[PDB]
RNA sequence: GUAAUGGUGGGGACUCAGAUAAGACUGCCGGUGAUAAGUCGGAGGAAGGUGAGGAUGACGUCAAAUCAUCAUGGCCCUUAUGUCCUGGGCUACACACGUGCUACAAUGGCCUGUACAAAGCGAAGCGAAACAGUGAUGUGAAGCAAAACGCAUAAAGCAGGUCUCAGUCCGGAUUGAAGUCUGAAACUCGACUUCAUGAAGUUGGAAUCGCUAGUAAUCGUAUAUCAGAAUGAUACGGUGAA
């Protein structure tokens, strides 16, 4: 299959600074000339909600709110120290968050 | 209706109360708030006054009080027979 | 990759999705791994499968395969209705006149609502009661 | 169906209790046998009283009363004397033929 | 009142026993609680000892032609001039013929004595097939009430 | 038309059911009496001969407390309760619901009839 | 709320059973949510406003 | 790989997931309509006349609800109406009304075998394989901050046996005995299981409620609050009409 990969999850609230920083990061690798898997979309996570609306009796009258979740997946093939070091210097604007994995 | 492996329910200071009656002759009445505490078979044959959340209400134990609780025989409210 | 199936194609019911698989055969039909009568149990619902092929008198030289999940048992005979109509417009455009004029192309958007608020179900109310 | 007299923030009397039966007495010859329920609710609110009579009718009317006043006793004359206008009022819609 | 209700769905001319509409909305009269099935189960066994009960292989016929023994013809319908009303009679439509033969069929069945499911109604079937029983006695009934009050014939809008 | 502790059983039916109709007999434990003393409980309580239900008998009054002895200490308990003066015995004395249900609405099952 | 039930609330209990969760933003005792630690009225005020991020309406 | 698992090596074909776009606007055709606005059918098309659902609720009304979520004018208490804890109580009854659940039974009850979902949840939390146990559950720890594993082999259904219109193998309330889990504690005042106990109830008067299609009707699943405890509430799918 492969010797290792880095497995790294782009956690967000927001998509285009989410696909923002997926561009990013592959630019950023293909700077350092590895071979790439396909930035991979992962099922967004939908947190629904359901409130009262008056602050008293009143019950059938309610309203709704989500938290959205989206994620992307990068799999990044024959892992480099090098390669590692600089994923992890990169800087990254808030709101997009990463995990990685060896 | 505990687990056996948990045994049955005394409270600890009331468990000293029981054994100090136990080893005085004098048969003291014993005044407690703790009515969740299991008739342990040791302490048959005492008088406690349990606190119904108005008045210490007295009982004599007598051996057939085991395996109860002490609330069970201290009424919490009233009822006239009537409801005018 | 002996690509025998000679085409492909996918249907969609309730909430249940099939792939069809057309292959050179006696009509033999493979639902996941398993008979196609020991799978769907009612005779009905087999006829209800079956019928885009009765229509377009192909039944018996064209062996199916079916990978079929989700819905329940009629939702899957109806995802796999869809997908044998559109497996035999794929093969030849002969059939397209014939399958649109029984409807076997456009499929039941039709799906089950959601439960809203102050409603016991989708449409259903909470009992008034007024006297 | 027999009447229920229900009240809020305030004390019932059994002058006033007995005085509201001795108005209500008035349906039980004409009335009674058109409805299904017939609901008093007493309420004291701001130095006053508020009055809600209400009348359910074995035909599908609906008939509600509310009024305001100083002095029970009068507030329970006017309202109980409307309710029992407009009840008539209602049989007698029916009953034109 | 905004009339010209949009075209039923008709497309459930059942593909199962004898690629009949009839049939198929039989069953679905027949149904309790959603269970299609069931319906389809007892309504092909009933019709089947139906069948052999009076020995013929065209079953559709004997079934088609009990129903038609209870499609009634004029029927009543209550309006109301002038604070009087009457009774006016009027003619039915077609499918509603099926839908108060189906409908006067699994009353009279489901309500009878008797010790099964298809028993019941196969046995209320050939009841109205010889042209007796609850079912063509509450047709009769319906016709010749609608016939005795011919009177306000002229009542028809 | 045997006769066991007393009740005689319907002959019509069917006999891990009959046996129900013996008080302190329920479904399941007719059924260990069934497939204890060895006989079918599909066999009919009409086509039953004399050894076997002396077998049945045997069980029954070898395992199990039937309808005398069960009344008789199912009352001793109560009055065990209720002469205790506890509170489940004074419950038991006024006719009033027992594990804590509703008695303002929906205790008329005890309380009788209104 | 009542502030002093607030800070009894924050403290630690004699054991968790005695203790319970409470908004602490307004210490309404109940209609608490743990997944952002307050109650339904303070939830929809704020992420009405925009104050809770992620928060948006639904439409189902 | 003998399983059970795409399980393993493999493969982008498909489904799928989610970003970016196209697509349906009376656009086109016929009839009618004041040359109109509009209107009834037809073609194409997954979708046709707002496709279906949700979100979105004008000026104002009812001195409508809320000082008890918060904020707040005035009044009021200041070892008190404040505050710490123990126990009781909010769960009290001859009664009346409203909202639901389970039934009264044969489109059914019970027994055995077998098949098909979606949406969700897991960090003091999910907790598997197995074993013990009729059962509630117990020991254990794999895996998992999780479209990776777990909750979780969904139930109606189907294939057989049984019941025979019987207050019944219908109904499971009520009580007795022994257990399970939670936590320091569950007697008043928890849930669940095993065994027995087997009541009212024969489709319910006047009167009245909900619903126009995946809708009523019914069957289960999940979540929120939560140590524990839903027939309520929120949400999901299965069968599916008149
Ligand atoms: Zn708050």
């Amino acid at each position: 299959i492969a010797k290792d990969k880095i497995r790294v999850r782009l956690f967000s609230f927001d998509v285009k600074i989410l696909d923002q920083s997926a561009e990013s990061i592959v630019k950023a690798v293909q700077k350092a000339k590895a071979q790439i898997k396909g930035p991979i979309p992962l099922p967004t996570k939908i947190k629904k909600y359901t409130v009262l609306r008056s602050p008293h009796v009143n019950k059938k009258s309610r309203e709704q709110f989500e938290m959205r979740t989206h994620k992307r997946l990068i799999d990044i093939l024959e892992p480099t120290s090098a390669l590692m070091d600089s994923l992890m210097k990169l800087e990254l604007p808030a709101g997009v968050e990463v995990d990685i994995k060896q | 209706a505990r687990s056996i492996k948990k045994g049955p329910f005394i409270e600890k200071s009331l468990y000293q109360k029981v054994l100090s009656s136990f080893g005085s002759e004098k048969r003291v009445v014993i005044k407690t708030y703790s009515r969740s505490s299991t008739i342990i078979p040791e302490m048959v044959s005492l008088t406690i006054s349990v606190y119904n959340g108005k008045t210490f209400i007295p009982i004599y134990i007598t051996e057939d009080l085991v395996g109860h609780k002490l609330g069970e025989f201290s009424p919490t409210r009233i009822f006239r027979g009537h409801a005018k | 990759f002996s690509n025998v199936n000679l085409s492909m194609g996918t249907g969609r019911r309730k909430s249940s999705v099939a792939r069809v698989y057309i292959r050179e055969g006696s009509g033999n039909i493979k639902v996941n791994n398993r008979d196609f009568d020991s799978y769907i149990q009612l005779e009905n619902l087999r006829t209800m499968a079956l019928s885009p092929l009765v229509l377009t008198n192909t039944l018996g030289k064209y062996d199916l395969y079916i990978n079929v999940y989700g819905g329940g048992i009629s939702g899957q005979s109806g995802a796999i209705r869809h997908g044998i109509s559109r497996a035999l417009f794929k093969l030849d455009e002969s059939n397209k006149m014939i399958l649109r004029s029984n409807g076997f192309l456009t499929r039941d958007s039709r799906k089950v609502e959601r439960k809203k608020f102050g409603q016991k179900k989708a449409r259903k109310s909470f009992q008034f009661s007024k006297r | 169906m027999e009447p229920k007299i229900q009240t809020v923030n305030y004390s019932l009397n059994e002058n006033e209790k007995n005085f509201i039966l001795k108005k209500l007495e008035k349906f039980d010859t004409h009335i009674k046998k058109h409805i299904d329920n017939l609901k008093i609710t007493i309420k004291k609110e701001h130095e006053l009283f508020k009055l809600d009579a209400h009348i359910h009718f074995n035909w599908g009317k609906i008939i509600h009363i509310r009024e305001d006043g100083k002095i029970l006793l009068n507030l329970i004359d006017s309202a109980i004397a409307r309710l029992y206008k407009t009840a008539t009022k209602e049989k007698e819609k029916k009953n034109n033929k | 009142m905004s009339r010209k209700n949009k075209k039923i769905k008709k497309k459930v001319f059942v593909d199962t026993r004898y690629n009949s509409r009839i049939v198929a909305k039989f069953a679905n009269r027949m149904m309790y609680d959603g269970k299609k099935s069931i319906s389809e189960s007892i309504l092909y066994s009933s019709i089947d000892l139906l069948a052999d009960k009076l020995e013929e292989s065209d079953k559709m016929a004997v079934f088609y032609k009990a129903l038609d023994n209870i499609k009634p013809l004029v029927e009543v319908r209550s309006r109301r001039v002038g604070g009087a009303t009457y009774q006016v009679p009027v003619e039915v439509r077609e499918e509603r013929r099926e839908a108060l033969a189906m409908k006067w069929i699994i009353f009279a069945a489901r309500k009878s004595s008797g010790r099964s499911m298809k028993e019941k109604l196969s046995n209320e079937l050939l009841n109205a097939y010889n042209s007796t029983g609850a079912a063509f006695k509450k047709k009769e009934d319906t016709h010749r009430m609608a016939e005795a009050n011919k009177a306000f014939t002229h009542y028809r809008w | 038309m045997a006769r066991i502790s007393g009740i005689d059983l319907p002959n019509n039916k069917q006999l891990k059911i009959a046996l129900t109709s013996i008080y302190g007999i329920g479904r399941t434990r007719a059924l260990e009496v069934c497939n204890k003393s060895s006989i079918s409980p599909s066999k009919i309580a009409k086509d039953l001969d004399n050894d076997e239900v002396n077998r049945l008998r045997k069980v029954i009054e070898s395992d199990y407390i039937v309808e005398g002895k069960l009344r008789s200490e199912v009352a001793m308990s109560i009055k065990r309760l209720m002469d205790i003066a506890c509170y489940r015995g004074v419950r038991h004395r006024k006719g009033l619901p027992l594990r804590g249900q509703r008695t303002k609405t929906n205790a008329r099952t005890r309380k009788g009839k209104r | 709320a009542k502030k002093s039930m607030i800070i009894r609330a924050l403290r630690k209990p004699k054991y968790k059973t005695r203790q319970n969760n409470r908004c602490k933003l307004c210490g309404r005792p109940r209609g608490y949510l743990r997944d952002f630690c307050m109650c339904r009225i303070c939830f929809r005020k704020y992420a009405s406003e925009g104050l809770i991020p992620g928060v948006s309406k639904s439409s189902w």
